[PDB]
């Protein structure tokens, strides 16, 4: 097998080259110059951080825990980078018997990275950032499965290969008009660089899964946390975008698929700079109280539609 | 005068209620807020990179201390203990002895950078205009000993900044 | 509108240097810009000016390679440029070698020195007074 | 006068009526000395009852001050009685400023202003820290502007400006930061005092 | 009867005793909860020498003022506040000079 | 209608008249020769006559308050508490306490 | 011989490339420390990225006055830093009290608590002068590990 | 192979930890602290319950997650079975979930 | 915002009792000024606060002006308001930018700091220092306005009107702020008056009171002032009033630009204010008074005085006690920092950890205030 090794090393570079965009686009959004000194346009700085944070930075926590803690950055990468495997792409690595089920299960398993980092420090200061990270993720897992079901019943089955073929004339944004707007919010269930987000950034509280971790484990967390942002951006570009298929020419698909994802890649960092944090209590009131009755009403609506007019795979 | 922050409900009936409900149901005004930083991305940044470009300043500016001298040699400082008394940090120290024969100008002259809040007080209090503040920025040391100025000497080595000082003081006499 | 924007970038690279000159203003220099130059400076500073761009900006200026004895082209600091900081770059409008005359004193240092910081021949503290004298005779 | 005088006195006659109004009540328990100069009023109060004076000026119909915003204390060793707690008061409906003072040595406990004013307790903590004046029936007397293991009171004129314990080295001990080292850099004691009195009328007979 | 302070001359003696009991129970608690530092046995002797220096008893005003001051510096661990092993350490560790000899102090040249 | 403060301006007239009539009786218990009774009464009697003359107009609120009736009611609500405290602690009637040491000049 | 000597400079190039500061909100110096993030005089991804947390950062900037109440606090933060660490004491308060110095509470010069590598003398530390505090830092990192 | 695909990603991830574990080493002093992030000594030593606040909302998720799993047949089951018989039953589970959330509106909790 | 210990007592996650063990930044300005002269003690007031520069010393110099009973020159009075309103452009920006940064907003901090760095150019051109300058003195104003400022202030204010309203289209109209900051720490009763916040809070919600209209300092009531007063004591209305202060601040600056009498910068008395450089070199009396305004400087008339000028955060209650000598023995700067931190016992009752952060920003407890 060569394909897996050709989907980790160039992918870790994409999370590395993200650091440019994380302060270049975000910089111009705030009217400030980002990467400039290090490279021609600061292009040598993202690869410099790998030399900076791993080879020279040494920390291990004080009071600590036993085997757990250092188990958590292994759980961070080894569950978020595996998410690249079930992706349909032009051609998938081992096409699943049911596609999106593996995508939804491993995403919830990726939440454990911020959960086990609560017991990284035995001291109570770190676990407050963990307990906040529970509720900021636990509620949004409800709608994430429901809004999927309304799209999946509209087009094909759980298999991700069928989701490419179903969009031949028009996108799925237009039939699922309120549901597409939900997937700019529901995608930010995992601790991502955003305005909605979770307990990961500083601002008000101490940094979750970062105050306990070093540099080396803490550096490994960013290579997983920012990796999930690309993952949700690609996953939205499958469920809601498509444009064309073309099995004969893979070259025409690969260029067209990347532009659609890159426009969404900018959009989350667009969200991050623009708006403040939603608060621990009031994020639980955005969904559950307000958005859950809306999504279920649309779920009720999407059950009737294949019966009203023929729509069965 | 009263400006009033309270709007007292903008919505009333039919047309005024539905548009206020439309922005809360979906987004609209958040997309309007999204477009606010869109134009901010389009306009050029007002950024200055230091190793090549330099920032704006003023003709009268205070940095690192340097004492001046007359056009035909001689120390301009007369030794008063004046600037010592004005100094709120008491960073400047002065002790004086007669210079061989005739002239009586300084022996000990230390200005500690461990203190000094940069007032321009000693620049203003000096009757002979000895300490004239130049537009200095570059000062970085390994130890405190290297940081604090010795008996004149390094302060006398302000000759490399005295060419700018002579241009700056031309804006000082008959003030601005 | 679009054709003039691409032509402006190509003319900037063609004007300043060429092929090897453009790479020196990209790898070593942070921002690349071409315009008017003052020219005359001690050691070998370029000193460029007369550019619109933005408020409180007077072109690239650029630092010289090996000013006194540092022997560095990649490393540059604010130690560069002679007694001329009060004009062109900041405060004054008149150019230091073109219009504004430097005042002669025959006491000021002829050769400009860079700050050593970590390097030998740097700043030092020294005693001043001879203090109370003590004497003992056999 | 064009630049000589700051402001002409016109409201001073109306402000002098306040100095008579409180004095018309005439308590030896409260009043004592009333001083009024430069558009302001100053009253000093007998130590035995301070709380009944603080309930006055607040609520009262003729003088509705209520807000007892600023709370200072004077350090002076000239008198037989040392410290002097000074209250600064402001009215929002009436628009006037009045001053309340205490005269006692106040090394012995003094009455608290916590039942009258809600923010005064934080200012009361400042006085106990800097001077050493205890307030009777005070809820939670915590240290604010002093170190956790600080001896004495850091503001008193009786002890030096540099302090007894001030210098903190890391030295040979791995984590414990030192305290007992007492030497510091020399503060130049200016012995300057100009001959001839600058002002008339301020001179007192021996 | 001015000023009250807190208690009478005889009652002030038992107010210090009440303060002593609360602080005597805290020296085993300031090792396990805080830091190892020195010792439990040596810690108790450090308490006893502090009260011996303050022992005079002549006015009720002086004694009662020491109680309120004692209900802050020794209350620093009662409700559990941060000292960071730098505070609460009363005895000097890095200070080693204890010379009381006309012969000892004069050789070092002082005063 | 809404008041500026947290206390809501409730539509109640003669409510202000109750509290001012209550405090007049409290003053005539212990102090009579003292000036505290004689000086507070003339302010209250002048204020009570203004309420009787004006029929629920904003001009009645503009008479020595100018922040509606709700702000004036707060001064009357705490008036009973201060009058009872003045009667409890003897200071207005009695004057016999000691004076401080002769020193004032700085 | 030559590969070994250049590899040590490659590790030192990473510290020459980027260093993350600590947001010590200690005094007025911290306001000018916020001006490093301000666009006009920027080190934002020029070599400085603000993130806080003493465990992740490489450089801590002591931005103002330190007292006896703060001496135990700052000391263990420096101990919470990874072993390749640099301290930049910026301002006259950081160098030995702006005024103060002869005061009771203020600890003199930071060096009594935590050792300093680069000194910035400026009270209102002008952002122009502040830029040396990071540029000279990168220049001071020359050689590490010979054997 | 699914097993060979998952293990190769997992083994490469744990190997990167070892690189950051063994290379940087010089000194390990008694310098690392329990709380970090803000500084000072930890007032809350070890572990203490805290709890509450979100106790009702968290419990309801465990109850709701089972129903969404029972909603997963919808796109995959409706292929062979009769639609008219399913329509009454498929909506039935979604209707009752809105009824349970309607009972959640009458006092939601402390959250 | 650093140096605010805030030891929390939580029954779960919400706050029951909040006791801030503050005063960690106690630099000890009180005892330190006692050994300094009035001219020597001047720049301490600037280095008290971190945001306000010309609003500080303003309270201090006026206290010396009330002690000596000597009026500043009419030109200097108009510069003091022009720079008194220019500090409000710095303070109320930090009351928004760092406050939004405390919540989680990244944009607005860098939206206004480019403006703020342009704002310090006005400080640099008027006095040799960047931030804190001994520009405001008991002799009115130290130095004249240069010719390259009045053209710059007018050019800056003309472009500022659109720049401030860009924050409202970004922050106020959004659902996020109207969801979060609304209904946090609603204190407007007689208890709010029993804490005494002076500037904002009471001004921000409830009582229609300000010193700007009631108690004039240096040529006031002549300049048209607009005071924003809200309805509810919540964090959102306490934020809106500060933004409405910023939109109604340019009116004061524009009126200060139009109304300028050409004349004197310092007072004619050489006993209080130092003479000109050309003046001292020729005439005798000027140089001796220049010599004597240092060492033992001003010579203050004895008597206790208390002055307060409305800060953008609250009030500077400077209380100077005077002797025969030119050393002021003890003074207390009664900044609102002590008043705002005292309110946290009531503000944090029944609130989460995340919005306690928002309380600090809306109160704007810049810890430079907390010293005396
Ligand atoms: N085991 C014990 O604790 C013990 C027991 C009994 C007696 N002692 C005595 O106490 C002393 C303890 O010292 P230590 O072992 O703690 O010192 P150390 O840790 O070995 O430190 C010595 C330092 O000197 C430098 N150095 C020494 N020799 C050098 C050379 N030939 N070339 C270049 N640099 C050199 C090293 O620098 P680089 O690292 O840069 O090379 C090193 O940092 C010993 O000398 C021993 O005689 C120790
Ligand atoms: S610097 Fe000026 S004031 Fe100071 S001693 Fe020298 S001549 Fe006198
Ligand atoms: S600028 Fe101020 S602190 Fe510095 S030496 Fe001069 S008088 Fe002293
Ligand atoms: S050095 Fe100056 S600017 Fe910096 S904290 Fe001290 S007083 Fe403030």
């Amino acid at each position: 097998m060569i394909n897996i090794l050709m989907l980790i090393i160039p992918i870790l570079l994409a999370v590395a080259f993200l650091t440019l965009v994380e302060r270049k686009v975000l910089g111009y959004m705030q009217l400030r110059k980002g990467p400039n000194v290090v490279g021609p346009y600061g292009l040598l700085q993202p690869i410099a951080d790998a030399i900076k944070l791993f080879i020279k930075e040494p920390l291990r926590p004080a009071t600590s825990s036993a085997s757990m803690f250092i188990l958590a950055p292994i759980m961070a990468l080894g569950l978020a980078l595996t998410m690249w495997i079930p992706l349909p792409m032009p051609y998938p690595l081992i096409n699943m018997n049911l596609g999106v089920l593996f995508m939804l299960a491993m995403s919830s398993l990726a939440v454990y990275s911020i959960l086990w980092s609560g017991w990284a420090s035995n001291s109570k200061y770190a676990l407050i950032g963990a307990l906040r990270a529970v509720a900021q993720t636990i509620s949004y897992e409800v709608t994430l499965a429901i809004i999927l079901l309304s799209v999946l019943l509209m087009s094909g089955s759980f298999t991700l290969s069928t989701l490419i073929t179903t969009q031949e004339q028009m996108w799925l944004i237009l039939p699922a008009w309120p549901l597409a707007m939900m997937w700019f919010i529901s995608t930010l269930a995992e601790t991502n660089r955003a305005p909605f987000d979770l307990t990961e950034g500083e601002s008000e509280l101490v940094s979750g899964f970062n105050v306990e971790y070093a540099a080396g484990p803490f550096a490994l967390f960013f290579m997983a946390e920012y990796a999930n942002i690309i993952m949700m951006n690609i996953f939205t570009a499958i469920l809601f975008l498509g444009t064309s298929h073309n099995p004969h020419m893979p070259e025409l698909y690969t260029i067209n698929f990347t532009i659609k994802s890159l426009l969404l890649t900018m959009s989350f960092l667009w969200i991050r700079a623009s708006y403040p944090r939603f608060r621990y209590d009031q994020l639980m009131h955005l969904l559950w109280k307000n958005f859950l009755p809306l999504t279920l009403a649309l779920c009720m609506w999407h059950v009737s539609l294949p019966i009203l007019t023929s729509g069965i795979p | 005068t009263y400006k009033y922050v309270n709007l007292r409900e903008p919505s009333m009936d039919m047309k005024s209620v539905t548009d206020r409900a439309a922005q809360t149901l979906l987004w609209t005004e958040l997309i309007r807020g999204l477009g606010m930083t869109l134009s901010y991305l389009f306009r050029e940044p007002a950024t200055i990179n230091y190793p090549f470009e330099k920032g704006p300043l003023s003709p009268r500016f205070r940095g690192e201390h340097a004492l001046r001298r007359y056009p035909s040699g001689e120390e301009r400082c007369i030794a008063c203990k004046l600037c010592e008394a004005v100094c709120p940090a008491q960073a400047i120290t002065i002790e004086a002895e007669p210079r061989a024969d005739g002239s009586r100008r300084t022996t000990r002259y230390d200005i500690d950078m461990t203190k000094c809040i940069y007032c321009g007080f000693c620049q203003e209090a000096c009757p002979v205009d000895a300490i004239v503040e130049g537009p200095n920025f570059e000062f970085s040391t390994e130890t405190h000993e290297e940081l604090l100025y010795n008996k004149e000497k390094l302060l006398n080595n302000g000759d490399k900044w005295e060419a700018e000082i002579a241009a700056n003081i031309q804006a000082d006499y008959l003030y601005r | 509108e679009l054709l003039q924007v691409l032509k402006r970038g190509l003319q900037q690279v063609s004007g300043h240097g060429g092929l090897r000159g453009y790479l020196r203003v990209l790898f070593r220099a942070n921002d690349v810009r071409v315009g008017t130059l003052v020219g005359e400076d001690k050691y070998g500073n370029k000193y460029y000016e007369d550019n619109k761009q933005f408020f409180g900006r007077h072109r690239w200026v650029i630092y010289t390679t090996e000013m006194n004895g540092k022997n560095t082209f990649w490393d540059v600091d604010g130690s560069m440029v002679p007694p001329e900081w009060h004009r062109w770059l900041h405060c004054m409008t008149d150019d230091p070698p073109t219009v504004k005359p430097p005042t002669a004193r025959k006491f000021i240092w002829t050769n400009h020195k860079f700050n050593l910081s970590g390097t030998p021949q740097q700043y030092v503290p020294y005693s001043t007074t001879r203090k109370k004298i003590q004497e003992w005779v056999p | 006068r064009p630049t000589v005088r700051p402001r002409n006195d016109v409201a001073h006659k109306q402000l002098s009526a306040f100095g008579e109004y409180v004095a018309e009540i005439l308590p030896k328990y409260v009043q004592q000395v009333q001083v009024s100069c430069f558009n302001e009023l100053e009253i000093c109060i007998h130590p035995d009852g301070v709380i009944p004076v603080l309930t006055f000026l607040r609520d009262h119909s003729n003088a509705q001050f209520k807000s007892l915003a600023d709370l200072t204390a004077v350090d002076i060793p000239t008198r037989q009685n040392r410290f002097e707690i000074v209250y600064n008061l402001l009215s929002l409906r009436f628009n006037s400023r009045i001053r309340v003072k205490t005269y006692t040595d106040e090394l012995t406990p003094i009455e608290s202003s916590v039942p009258v004013y809600k923010a005064a307790n934080w200012y009361e903590r400042e006085i106990w820290d800097m001077f050493g004046v205890f307030f009777a029936n005070h809820p939670d007397l915590r240290r604010i502007l002093t170190d956790y293991g600080f001896e004495g009171h850091p503001f008193r004129k009786d002890f030096p400006l540099s302090g007894y314990v001030e210098l903190r080295y890391d030295d040979e001990v791995k984590r414990v930061v030192a305290e007992p080292v007492e030497l510091a850099q020399e503060f130049r004691k200016f012995d300057l005092n100009s001959p001839w009195e600058a002002f008339p009328a301020y001179r007192q007979p021996p | 009867v001015k000023p009250i302070f807190s208690r009478d001359m005889n009652e002030a003696k038992r107010r210090v005793r009440e303060l002593y009991r609360a602080w005597y129970r805290e020296v085993p608690n300031t090792v396990h909860l805080f830091q190892l530092d020195i010792s439990v046995k040596q810690g108790r002797d450090k308490v006893r020498e502090m009260f011996k220096k303050n022992a005079h008893i002549t006015d009720p005003r002086v004694v009662d003022l020491l109680v309120i001051k004692g209900k802050m510096e020794l209350e620093e661990t009662i409700k559990v506040w941060k000292q960071r092993t730098h505070v609460m350490r009363f005895f000097h560790e890095t200070e080693a000079p204890r010379p009381k000899d006309f012969l000892s102090k004069f050789y070092v040249g002082h005063d | 209608t809404g008041l500026v403060g947290l206390a809501v301006c409730e539509t109640p007239h003669e409510r202000l008249k109750i509290l001012y009539t209550k405090i007049l009786d409290v003053l005539g218990h212990i102090p009579k020769n003292a000036a505290y009774r004689k000086y507070t009464e003339q302010i209250t009697n002048e204020k009570l006559s203004m309420v009787k003359a004006e029929p629920d107009v904003k001009k009645l609120e503009e008479r020595l308050q100018g922040g509606q009736i709700e702000e004036v009611i707060l001064q009357a609500e705490n008036e009973l508490s201060l009058a009872r405290k003045m009667i409890q602690w003897k200071p207005w009637e009695p004057l016999v306490e000691e004076p401080p040491a002769s020193q004032w000049k700085w | 011989e030559y590969v070994v000597a250049k590899l040590d400079d490659l590790i030192n190039w990473a510290r020459r490339s980027s260093l993350w500061p600590m947001t010590f909100g200690l005094a007025c110096c911290a306001v000018e420390m916020m001006h490093m993030a301000a666009p006009r005089y920027d080190m934002d991804r020029f070599g400085v990225v603000f993130r806080a947390s003493p465990r992740q950062s490489d450089v801590m900037i002591v931005a103002g006055t330190l007292t006896n109440k703060m001496a135990p606090a700052l000391r263990k933060v420096y101990d919470q830093m990874p072993e390749p660490r640099y301290v930049v004491s910026m301002g006259s308060c950081a160098n030995g009290g702006g005024y103060y110095h002869y005061s009771y509470s203020v600890v003199r010069g930071c060096d009594r608590i935590v050792p300093v590598d680069i000194y910035v003398p400026g009270c209102p530390p002008t952002a122009e002068a502040l830029l040396y505090g990071i540029l000279q830092l990168q220049k001071k990192i020359k050689r590490e590990k010979r054997l | 192979n699914l097993m060979l695909a998952l293990l190769t990603n997992f083994t490469l991830a744990t190997l990167l930890v070892i690189i950051a574990f063994w290379l940087p080493q010089l000194n390990v002093y008694s310098e690392k602290t329990s709380p970090y992030e803000c500084g000072f000594d930890p007032m809350g030593s070890a572990r203490l319950p805290f709890s509450m606040k979100f106790f009702l909302v968290a419990i309801t998720f465990l109850l709701f997650d089972l129903e969404i799993a029972l909603l997963l047949p919808l796109p995959w089951a409706s292929q062979t079975a009769n639609l008219n018989t399913m329509l009454t039953m498929a909506l039935f589970l979604i209707i009752l979930l809105a009824v349970s959330l309607a009972y959640e509106w009458t006092q939601k909790g402390l959250e | 915002h650093g140096v605010l210990r805030l030891v929390m007592e939580l029954s779960g996650e919400m706050v029951r009792k909040c006791d801030p063990h503050i005063g960690l930044l106690h630099r000890g300005t009180e005892k330190l000024i006692e050994y300094k002269t009035y001219l020597q003690a001047l720049p301490y007031f600037d280095r008290l606060d971190y945001v306000s520069m010309m609003c500080n010393e303003q309270a201090y110099s006026l206290a010396v002006e009330k002690l000596l009973n000597i009026r500043p020159p009419p030109r200097a009075q108009w510069i003091r308001v022009l720079f008194g309103e220019i500090t409000r452009l710095l303070n109320h920006i930090m009351a928004v930018t760092t406050h939004a940064l405390d919540i989680g907003a990244m944009t607005p901090f860098f939206w206004m700091f480019e403006e703020r760095e342009k704002m310090f150019e006005f400080y640099e051109r008027v006095s040799g220092a960047r931030m804190h300058a001994a520009y405001v003195r008991p002799g009115g104003v130290h130095q004249d306005l240069p010719l390259g400022l009045m053209d710059d202030i007018y050019e800056f204010s003309k472009n500022f009107s659109l720049r401030i309203d860009e924050l409202e289209e970004m922050l106020t109209n959004n659902r996020i702020w109207r969801n979060r900051t609304v209904d946090i720490g609603i204190v407007t009763a007689e208890d709010a008056l029993n804490y005494g916040f002076s500037g904002v809070m009471l001004r921000g919600s409830g009582i229609q009171w300000d010193l700007r209209k009631t108690q004039p300092y240096d040529v006031y009531d002549q300049v048209e002032f607009d005071v924003p007063i809200g309805s509810r004591g919540d964090c959102y209305d306490r934020y809106l009033c500060r933004v409405e202060e910023m939109r109604q601040s340019i009116r004061i600056i524009s009126q200060c630009l139009n109304k300028m009498p050409p004349g004197e910068i310092k007072v004619d008395d050489a006993k209080v204010s130092p003479p000109k450089r050309a003046e001292m070199k020729t005439s005798m009396e000027s140089l001796i008074h220049h010599f004597k305004l240092y060492t033992e400087g001003y010579q203050v008339p004895p008597g206790a005085t208390y002055t307060a000028i409305e800060a953008p955060k609250g009030e500077f209650g400077v209380y100077l006690v005077s002797d025969g000598s030119s050393r002021p023995y003890r003074c207390k700067i009664k900044a609102p920092g002590f008043a705002h931190l005292a309110g946290l016992d009531k503000m944090s009752k029944g609130h989460m950890l995340a919005d306690v952060v928002a309380i600090i920003g809306t109160q704007d407890i810049v810890f430079g205030e907390v010293d005396r």
